[PDB]
């Protein structure tokens, strides 16, 4: 699923 | 006697369900953490441009 290294980028 | 055999029974077999909870307990923690580092390997990966 989602994860925070997306929101790290 | 056979009742508190019985009650030390139950101990001795709480005592090893004790060591099969530190087993689920810190191999799935431990095994999750090495997940959590997975996809810190596995899923933060650099290929393309």
């Amino acid at each position: 699923i989602f994860t925070k290294e997306d929101l790290i980028n | 006697s056979k009742s508190e055999m019985r009650k030390e029974r139950i101990n001795i077999i709480k005592n090893l369900s004790n060591d099969i909870t530190q087993l689920k307990q810190l191999f799935i923690e431990k095994t999750e953490l090495l997940d959590k580092s997975s996809s810190d390997l596995h899923n933060v990966v650099i290929i393309e441009g």
